[PDB]
């Protein structure tokens, strides 16, 4: 499918030579894709086709995918929204969720996950990531659905990573690979 | 009878007997393809008995035992290719041991000639009409002015000229260019003709130099008339260089065409 | 990249010498992961500590029951991580001396007193 899409574009000569051999050598191979590559939606447990017309959203629940800024794997995170009349400071002071994610499946459009004081009290601070944007932006809240697979987030740019990748990238670069904040730099 | 082309010596491997008179045979990779009773046998040239599946040592085509007879075949780095009396052209991929393309022509396919990879084919039909077939988009392009006297076809092995091929008979070679990528869409064009000395048989085309076998057993090289510009331009100035320029423009070799226009120093040649 | 290629060639000792002599954090981290894969827990924790990657060393200690090396990691870390380590010992009930010592070293007298009451640690 990618070699047929390339034939709709103005290919340069270096890539053209490799694409002629590449087109034969793929058309030769089997007519299926490896199941281990197919991305899972963690909200609805649906396997998503490797390219789709809707883009970086689940084909079933239309949940936006959240990606590791090291590797672009989908991150076992679901974004959620506070119920009306809860402040960001109250939400942190408070910090059932899976039982919302099982109920909302099969709709025609994206529905945001809305979270009450009772559900916030049932969370743990180890599982929750919070993007503390400067004003005028509101803070964004995310729940990890696999606590045993650790996620780290940059305090400057709020990009998300597997923790092992983030520590290795910060050791390689001496700083966050996306926004160049050093590990020793006190935040704003 | 099969032989290994080692660096220090040539060794006879084996002799093999087929079910009828062999019309033709082709070799590539570890494999040979032989045509006899209107059926093709594909087989290994070398067999090691341990750790291989028996169905990969040899296979017979057409493998479903259809009523169609194979009239011609070819073998590349990746593909067995063949043409039938029912006008079918089929590609079989050797590494995963499976069919991968099928085309039907309105009449039988009499001969076939792939490029060095297999991505273009020339085929000759029952009316002796020549066609370029592109399995990669399943399209066919009729070869213009194709003589019914044509005995065979050779593709150019030079990197700038991948779309160039030649068709030949006992007296002449015809030079053809398949233009794949152009704003008008893909087409075959006759670039010219070269007279061949009596009973010379073409074997290899490289950079417009055609190597032929003679009746004496020796080889001889013929530069194509479509390639006369490859001679040393500076001593005739514009006269060999103007046909070089035209051909280098058409082959997209614009770094060569620049040095040619630098020699001419004409505002028209730059335009 | 030197430690990576020496580790790939199977020369782990020369890699360790380079990591020890240079003090490079990324090299010490990579070497620690190789030792982790080889199940050499003590050398792995040492090079994770040399890499300042305290969380991997803490996890590897908790999985292997290295409560002694977890105490060294706690005493090198902040008072909050001393308290989290005290709590891990308090949850086992086996190392209540290290738990009360870490609450007292962290300056948290109310919980040091509540836990020294609960463990009857008169000293």
């Amino acid at each position: 499918h990618a070699y047929d899409k390339l034939r709709g574009l103005y290919i340069p000569a270096r890539f053209q030579k490799s694409i002629e051999l590449g087109t034969l050598t793929i058309r030769a191979k089997p007519f299926h894709d490896s199941e281990e590559l197919v991305p899972l939606c963690y909200r609805c447990s649906t396997n998503n086709p490797l390219l789709n017309n809707l883009g970086n959203v689940c084909i079933n629940c239309r949940q936006p995918f959240i990606f590791s800024a090291s590797s672009y794997d989908v991150l076992h995170l679901v974004e959620f929204y506070l119920e009306e009349g809860i402040t960001d400071e109250e939400a942190i002071s408070l910090i059932p969720f899976t039982a919302k994610l099982s109920f909302e499946q099969g709709g025609s459009e994206f529905v945001p996950v809305v979270v009450s004081r009772l559900v916030l009290r049932s969370m743990s601070r180890r599982d929750v990531l919070i993007k503390r944007w400067p004003p005028p932006l509101r803070w964004q809240y995310f729940r990890s659905l696999l606590p045993d697979a650790s996620i780290t987030m940059c305090p400057s740019c709020f990009q998300m990573f597997h923790s092992e990748d983030y520590e290795l990238l910060v050791l390689q670069h001496g700083c966050c690979p996306y926004c160049r904040r050093c590990k020793d730099d006190p935040g704003p | 009878w099969f032989y290994v082309l080692g660096e220090n010596a040539v060794k006879k491997l084996k002799d093999m007997e087929y079910l009828g008179t062999v019309a033709s045979i082709c070799l590539h990779s570890d494999y040979a393809a032989a045509l006899f009773e209107g059926k093709v046998q594909l087989h290994l040239i070398e067999s090691e008995i341990l750790d291989a599946q028996e169905e990969r040592e040899t296979r017979l085509f057409p493998a479903v035992d259809d009523k169609c007879r194979i009239l011609c075949h070819a073998l590349t780095s990746d593909f067995l290719i063949y043409g039938t009396d029912t006008g079918v052209v089929q590609y079989f991929y050797i590494e995963d041991w499976q069919f991968v393309n099928d085309y039907r022509h309105p009449v039988s396919v009499k001969k076939i000639f792939p490029d060095p990879n297999g991505t273009r084919l020339v085929f000759i039909d029952e009316k002796s009409d020549g066609f370029v077939y592109c399995p990669v988009n399943d399209a066919t392009y009729e070869i213009p002015d194709f003589s019914p006297t044509i005995k065979g076809v050779l593709w150019e092995n030079w990197p700038m000229d991948k779309g160039v091929f030649i068709a030949y008979d006992d007296d002449k070679v015809y030079t053809y260019v398949f233009h794949k990528d152009t704003i008008q869409g893909a087409k075959v064009i006759l670039a010219g003709s070269t007279k061949v000395p009596f009973a010379h048989k073409p074997l290899l085309l490289y950079n417009g130099e055609l190597t032929c076998q003679t009746q004496s057993g020796k080889v001889n090289n013929i530069y194509l008339s479509t390639h006369g510009f490859l001679s040393n331009l500076k001593d005739t100035g514009p006269d060999e260089l103007r046909p070089m320029l035209a051909q280098n423009l058409m082959l997209k070799r614009f770094s060569d065409a620049w040095e040619m226009c630098r020699i001419l120093n004409d505002e028209a040649a730059w335009n | 990249s030197l430690v990576r290629i020496h580790c790939f060639q199977g020369n782990v000792q020369k890699a360790a010498q380079i990591a020890n002599e240079t003090g490079n954090l990324a090299a010490s981290y990579h070497l620690a992961r190789q030792y982790e894969s080889q199940e050499e827990v003590g050398q792995a924790v040492h090079f994770y500590t040399r890499a300042q990657a305290f969380k991997n060393a803490i996890r590897l200690c908790k999985e292997n029951g290295l409560d002694d090396q977890l105490m060294n990691l706690a005493l090198l870390s902040s008072p909050e991580d001393m308290i989290e380590a005290a709590r891990y010992y308090e949850e086992k009930g086996v190392q209540m001396d290290r738990a009360v010592m870490l609450y007292h070293k962290a300056g948290h007298f109310s919980k040091a007193l509540e836990l020294a009451f609960a463990t009857q640690q008169f000293v």
